């Protein structure tokens, strides 16, 4: 559920 | 002795973490402007520079060797219950006895008790959080153990939610081998007595002080006007 922290994992 | 392997993760984490800290501080002028008087004053520079400190820490993780074998949902509970902790752990870099304050380079972006204070934070924290940067100050651990220690503290088992904690262990155990066996080779006595227990220690500190942030950043977001000040990846990360 968590779309920015995914994005900055990536 | 201290292997190739382990020789190789230490270098990992001192250019990772070279890479995400500037000792300069020259992007704090991005942020939102301090402001010392004026309740929560200080609350939009804080916010902001906390922001920025979990992007920074989330960067240093990505380069934490075998954190990438994870899955992706493993990778954002680890950094989701962390972040705050690694947080306060490299605040330690720019925290000085001198004064007890964070000392980033200028006045404007040196902090305090009373501005910490006007963050909406209460003594139930800043008193064991600066507690916490005296105890971890005068351990004056060499870079090296440093940046193991927040690698260590990222890649936690037991961290709630956690799915593949036998391979976090697998993770978490190569880093703490590296750092007790680190410690031995080349942290010269006394500093080096109980080292590595005393560092675990700090790991334990932590969680105590993580829960006490929680439960006054659940308080002051009960209220939207405080949330309103906040960023959007700060909202994400501490819920
Ligand atoms: C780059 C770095 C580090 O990453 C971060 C640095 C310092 C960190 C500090 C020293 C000053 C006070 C800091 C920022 C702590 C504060 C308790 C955070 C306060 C702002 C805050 O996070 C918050 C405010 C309101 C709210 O509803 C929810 C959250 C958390 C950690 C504390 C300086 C510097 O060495």
């Amino acid at each position: 559920n968590h779309p920015m922290l995914m994005n900055l994992l990536k | 002795k201290l292997s190739e392997e382990q020789q190789h993760i230490i270098a990992i984490l001192l250019d990772a973490h070279h890479k995400t800290y500037d000792p300069t501080y020259a992007d704090f002028r991005d942020f939102r402007p301090p402001v010392r008087m004026s309740p929560l004053s200080m609350l939009p520079h804080l916010a902001d520079l906390v922001s920025y400190s979990i992007q920074k820490v989330i960067g240093f993780a990505k380069m934490i060797p075998g954190f990438r074998d994870l899955t992706s949902d493993d990778q954002i509970v680890l950094l989701k219950s962390s972040a705050i902790e690694v947080i306060m752990l490299r605040s330690n870099q720019s925290f000085t006895m001198d004064d007890m304050s964070w000392d980033c380079g200028s006045q404007d972006y040196k902090y305090d008790v009373t501005d910490v204070s006007k963050a909406g934070h209460t003594l139930e924290l800043i008193e064991p959080l600066i507690k916490f940067q005296v105890g971890l100050k005068k351990l004056n651990l060499h870079e090296e153990e440093h940046v193991l220690l927040m690698a260590i503290c990222i890649v936690s088992p037991d961290r709630p939610g956690v799915q593949d904690a036998k391979l976090v262990e697998a993770i978490q155990d190569r880093l703490s081998n590296t750092l007790q066996t680190y410690i031995r080779c080349r942290h010269p006595p006394p500093g080096s007595h109980q080292l590595y227990a005393k560092m675990i220690q700090k790991l334990a500190d932590l969680r105590s002080l993580n829960e006490e942030h929680s439960k006054q950043y659940r308080s002051l977001s009960f209220q939207p006007e405080n949330s309103m000040k906040l960023t959007p990846l700060v909202l994400e990360v501490f819920g």
